[PDB]
């Protein structure tokens, strides 16, 4: 039980001095980051709630930092993210989560079940909330 | 032949096919005729004159042989560049362009052995192919998973399991963390699991893979059939139950694989391609067709996925050859680059680029090497490595996946990913027990 | 590998698949373990232990290595002999055919070469395939030509002729004695001259020769193109104007070329194969796929001429080797020949029999040759030295056409074909002023 | 006749078709004469000579008569063995089987009374075939029910119910333990209650007991019907329902039941198949068709159900005999056994298994009976013991069903199911009000 | 059973279906309660009592069984009578009605054996099929044959021809005078000459000895194959070619004629039955199914040619019995004749009549008994007869062409057939060569 | 209110004797022995989650046993179930139910009843938890 919607999800929670690195790394690759939040992780729920306009010519990985633990005080019972979008061809590089809600309730979506004709399933995964 | 099938100083047009042999012609055989000789064999040309091309005129429509220069380290060898006129090809059929280049001249005996090295297309005829049928952007939108190559592992079982123990060894692996789940090498539906019955308990596996993990989950269903209404039929059937991505195998043929390149895009799948096969030809330095090549045909066709090598990490090929593959699939615009084996600059004039796949003897021990030599866009196939876990397959994956996490993490924090690897690795096995059992058991070579 | 992938005492069942490899290892590495690795990279198998196949069992699922013979002449080269179990192949499948042999064998690095010289199928696997779609017997009679082998030349012209002037090329040629006109070797419909215009024409010509000369004629309307979609439209555009034959080229893959073979039977069509680009792989007598299994392939999947070789008399292959492959074509039950290269002995349970294709510089010169050769079933594909001839086209067929009636007529009264053929050439050459042309042109060689 | 139809020393080849008659020539007649003429009465043979089969040659398209031996404990009537070579079936048709091997020689005069005991499939034809569509192993994965017979019943009330009513009377039954139910013997779609709103009520119920027990559950929907347009009409609404099981009458014909057969594969669907009218020549043991033989192309069409039989709990067949039948739709090679009819070893080469129905007056005091003579692979069709319990249709399905947990759980302890059923039984009816009332009701016969 | 399924002095309704069975009891087993039991052996009866009927009611919705009588001549043997309600029986479907009726009656052991003899089909029941699907009347119509038998033979040599001598072989009967040709007895589509080309020689054949004769002709293509599929697809071929007639065998089930009567009619086809396998139940009088009864269903089904006998002129069946059988095909109304084996009137209702055809050892000799026996609607299939005549096919047609003419103008003149037949033969023969030597080779008998 | 989703599941409870017993019938059999558990028991959801890898050569019955209530004692509020796999075709022969939920909160699943076109009706079946 743990959504492992994001790069370094399968490692421990990033430090904030983990995350000013990958944010400079982003930052030093002329990436647009924006920080994002959500209550439903629903695979592909793409579009969850931005967290201010990407902070486009910061150069200070320190004040997306900033924002990041202020977006967290705000929404604790959320999941929040980093997106750093390249602009060229406008398309995300990468993206890894922080903040997760308490516990994640379920990650064990409920898996609902539709039978259709023969022996198929019409699956539908929904979050607990 | 060699009567007006090579000019000397001819100047290739960017309206142009150039094809780049590597010739062996007999002992005793002028390389300048051989050349010649292959424009000749291969279009409007023949052994002796006919009469009836008087009112052909042919010229433009003729192949000029144009370069032959000796091949270093290596005399009674040589590569020869060949142009064709676009007017010559039919528009997106890799079939005729095939046919058109490669003709009968692999097979004329007065050369001893040829092998095709390289081809350019003119962004005029790149233009006339639809390309992927998805692509790696594209790809990454649909999986939501960013800067980080893909986890893919097998379902090793093969012919000796039931649908329900096969869909098992899917959702333990997808769960484990691998993003992807290919069905056994050669099972397309034997007298024993119909393909039918495994579609469902994998696409059940996949999905409830998704619902335990939180992400988007697929298994490269195998389309493979012997007909191509089998193979629609069993890619309908895949499509119906909701599959993010489908598989097919080369020796299919190249017409087959156009059309359901055509039919991923119109169904909205991902295509990926096994190059199983391909060995047949694509091995030998000095008669074949090499891989580059393919690739670019493949390209070209509409492919999403495509097996490009392991480089190094196993017994596959030269990594900065296979760095030529792994360009052709990815390069916006392909620069000639003659250590990588890339004698022609190829615009690829906006087509989607392909995911390489990264299949062979790999484990996480080798993963720093991947990631320096291939990056984030490639999907790292683990076969027995992961299967093979001391502790299951779910196990094996974990081990892949956060091998793989913390190499790009710390390659990201600018870490010598070769160098410091063999200690990041370490450092994750040390907390991730897994991994820890996944290094000692395929440990470093 | 190796552990359970040979028995040296194995006796096959008459139930199993058999292939002869002509495996060259690496410098140091032993021949049996190169045997058994090669069962084990075309299945259940992988370089370490999976514990998930303990399920599986497998066994009988295993392609059991047997045979390991010294090739003569040739150390460090070996034929390798491998059974697969019938269970292992999908039912009329030349895909999963191929893909479960070969595997990945071709690109083991401990093997420096691998060739695939035989196969052999049970005739429980044979029955699996419709096999040809029309055959010899059966063709012949739709034609009306018995007991001589059949005349055929090439539209020569090529890219640079209009629909009009095309047709009129297959008109001359046809009347004049020929009994089927192809299409130019690349010509699929480029732009310049549309395949329906030209399907038009020359299905005009077909019916206009037919008219003049009182019997069955036909022209390989060439249906290769970059889809399936297409190259069904063509198919039935050509069948819609009432031709008897159509061609496609080995390009296209093994499901494309099923799929036209069972549109072919359903739609009573000869199915042409050209055989365009094998070279690339069955050339090199050390690596690649020997033709003759291609040619069992072919016969399996459907097809109903297939270009074979012209033996010695041009540039392409030693006569009984080629011999092998028109057995592969002919035989009601091919016995075992080494000499032609026939290393297992294949019952093709009734399959209807693949008309072999001579193609390659011959002319009227060497008929004694050929008919002594391949006999009657056989289809004498003439190019420059029909085209080519003096007289124009349709002298160049009544050469070519006298020529192979009066070598018939003289080896019927059984007259020495070899060494009288000279001298029965110039009997008919004296009054057939065409033919004396021809020879005078195109003599001995 | 006999002139070239008998040969004593013909050994049969791996690739011939055998057929076991049960010869009664008529008194003054000739065995061997009568053997002769049954291989000439369906094939290439007549009662005079013909000129045009002089063209034929025939021989091996002729029926060759081998083996005549005399029928133990009963003279003039004997056992004639007949060989039919392969080339004269046309692939994976029944319907051109039974014709050609049944020909006309059960009308032929000069035998009073013909049987077919029992035939030999070859590998190689028995691959024609595509087999159940489901099977044991498939089936059961699909059902999660696992190492135990399957219990079903049938809706009794039959033509007198609407729909609502015949509904509840399927969702009283499989709530109650029952795994299937059966739509009535003989209503298909009577002028009175429309198949559709059956389906439908049906379907409500079998939706409606799945969600009250936690199971896999289905009802048998009697697809059968006056022409295929209806039966596919009904196949595809049953279908659209979601029904995971189909039934259909053996009378509606061979090639109809292969034509369900291909249809259930292409929609996962498990096709149930009634013996209804059978007996018309399965009963006399002196003419007819053996049911094991009526088995066996039953298997080879593809059904997934099959009656075979009760054995001795009720009156129908000899228990021997009837494991012969259960051999036929269970073994992956039946081994010859004369005492259980079985005269030839006959290899499945991996046809999926059917499952045997048991159906006949049985009740749950003859379980261990059952169970033993049986095993798991069984479905006990229980009818009457089930619906006329006196607690209504739900106690007698816990009845039944209790009686078989307990049955096995005993079988598996290792207690002699035979003589301790009994005992077994009142042990479980102790506990089990249901299963009391059963045994009080009908107890031991 | 009994309770409720018997009534002495119960008045069979205009609106109920009559099953005349031949019940023979066990020793010990009372006449009365078997008739009851097998009233309750085919609807909604069991062994025991179910509540869940007390909804149902039933009793019309029951099997009453009334008349039981003694058998002449035989003790142990007695005719058992039943009624079923109309409502009972779905509309215009064989396969339920004989399920219904059959139901499991035949292999209820308290019954060693039991035969249906007859049965009785309200009008109101007949009027739900269409019948058949030209008739007699209509298809003389389109043949322009009038007051004559028509004659038929057998394309003899089978498998072992090739397509253009098969259709010789038919152009050869059918110019000689033969009205139509039929398939040999069991060639479908062999591996050996594919349907689609013996359609094409045959239809050729057809064809030409129309254009010989000046009348129409036709040869009975089968159609008959494995799936309905195939089966229409070879009627449909058979259509485009402009057959006027098509040929089926029984053991393709009820339910696929009814289909193929439902296609011919709406495509103007004459639907030949072939009843092939019937043997294995119509053979022995006292288990099975009487052929008259199976004649009754064909003809509700809508067949338009049956095989129903040759009746003495050849080992087959008794005169009187088979001219039952003739009544059953070509009555408007069926009159009771306990001679003939006819039980029940039945009224037709205008279903259009069926033309018989009369099979077996025969020949031109038997001309006159034949004539007498049948009359003119009735086709004369001579087999061995005419193929195997000393002059040829050709010959044997006009032979029994010539015997039929001459037969049928003397009967026209009063001559008695019987008697003065051997002499009208001679007087024919005198002058008819072919006629001569057919009496000379099969003369009396 | 009671899933029946397992062989002996329509008998009471079985005991750690009964359990051993037919352990040992597997184990005769040569059948690797698993143990899964879930708190989704809905009809046909195959791949309830493993508990341990299957007992292969374990020559004790005793020895799986122990794994059984261990199990029980880690998941009491689960389903857990012993499954039987024969390793010649890789198939499962036999499935029994030990440990159930809590009194089964629901055996009666919410069935839901999509109203599809006609009378026609797509239900889903789903347990409420």
């Amino acid at each position: 039980m743990r959504i492992t919607q994001g790069t370094f999800s399968f490692l421990p929670e990033l430090t904030d001095e983990q995350i000013t690195k990958q944010l400079e790394y982003c930052l030093n690759q002329g990436w647009a980051v924006g920080l994002e939040y959500t209550d439903d992780p629903h695979p592909r729920n793409t579009y969850w709630e931005m967290f201010g306009l990407p902070m486009f010519d910061l150069r200070d990985a320190a004040g997306i930092l900033m924002e990041i633990n202020n977006a967290r005080n705000t929404f604790p019972n959320h999941y929040i993210r980093v997106t750093a979008f390249d602009s060229t061809h406008t398309v995300e590089s990468v993206v890894m989560s922080f903040i997760v809600n308490r516990p994640a309730d379920e990650p064990g979506f409920r898996l609902v079940r539709q039978e259709e004709p023969g022996r198929t399933l019409r699956y539908s995964i929904e979050s607990y909330a | 032949y060699k009567m007006g099938y090579w000019d000397g100083d001819y100047v290739p047009k960017d309206t142009d096919l150039l094809a780049l042999f590597r010739i062996t012609p007999q002992d005793g055989v002028d390389p300048v005729e051989a050349a010649a000789a292959v424009a000749g064999e291969s279009s409007t040309a023949t052994w002796t004159v006919v009469w009836t091309d008087r009112l052909t005129a042919c010229d433009m429509y003729r192949a000029k042989a144009y370069r032959v220069d000796p091949v270093p380290n290596n005399p009674e060898q040589f590569f020869c560049y060949v142009a064709y006129d676009l007017s010559l090809f039919e528009e997106g059929s890799i079939a005729n362009l095939t046919a058109s280049i490669i003709g009968n001249v692999f097979s004329f005996k007065p050369i001893k052995a040829a092998r095709l090295e390289d081809m350019r297309f003119p962004v005029a005829y790149v233009k006339t192919f639809a390309g992927p049928s998805t692509g790696i952007i594209v790809e990454r939108e649909r999986l939501d998973k960013f800067g980080r190559p893909l986890l893919g592992a097998t379902t090793k079982p093969k012919l000796g399991l039931s649908g329900r123990n096969y869909g098992r060894v899917v959702y333990e692996g997808l769960k484990g963390g691998l993003d992807f789940m290919k069905d056994d090498e050669n099972i397309n539906s034997q007298p024993f699991m119909h393909w039918r019955d495994r579609f469902l308990f994998v696409m059940d596996a996949v999905n409830k893979a998704s619902a335990a993990t939180g992400e988007v989950k697929g298994s490269y269903l195998n389309v493979t059939a012997g007909t191509m209404e089998e193979m629609y039929r069993r890619a309908e059937f895949a499509k119906s139950l909701g599959s993010v991505i489908i598989m097919v195998d080369l020796i299919v043929g190249w017409t087959c694989i156009q059309s359901m390149s055509n039919w991923c895009r119109q169904n909205d799948m991902i295509l990926h391609l096994h190059r199983a096969g391909h060995g047949t030809y694509t091995r030998q330095k000095n008669h074949g067709v090499s891989f580059r090549v393919i690739a670019k045909w493949l390209r070209l066709a509409g492919v999403d996925h495509m097996h490009t090598g392991t480089a190094v990490g196993k017994l596959e090929g030269d990594p900065l050859t296979v760095q030529g593959y792994y360009n052709v699939c990815r390069d916006a615009y392909t620069q000639t680059d003659l250590t990588r084996g890339l004698f022609f600059d190829q615009d690829w004039a906006s087509l989607r680029k392909v995911m390489p796949v990264a299949s062979g003897g790999i484990h996480a021990g080798q993963m720093h090497q991947l990631i320096h030599l291939f990056g984030d866009d490639v999907v790292l196939q683990f076969g027995g490595g992961t299967i093979g876990h001391p502790q299951g397959i779910q196990a094996g994956a974990t081990a892949n996946r956060v091998a793989l996490e913390a190499m790009v993490l710390a390659r990201n924090e600018g870490r010598d990913i070769l160098n410091e690897g063999p200690e990041i690795l370490r450092d994750a096995a040390r907390w991730c027990g897994p991994l820890r059992a996944a290094l000692d058991t395929w440990g470093d070579i």
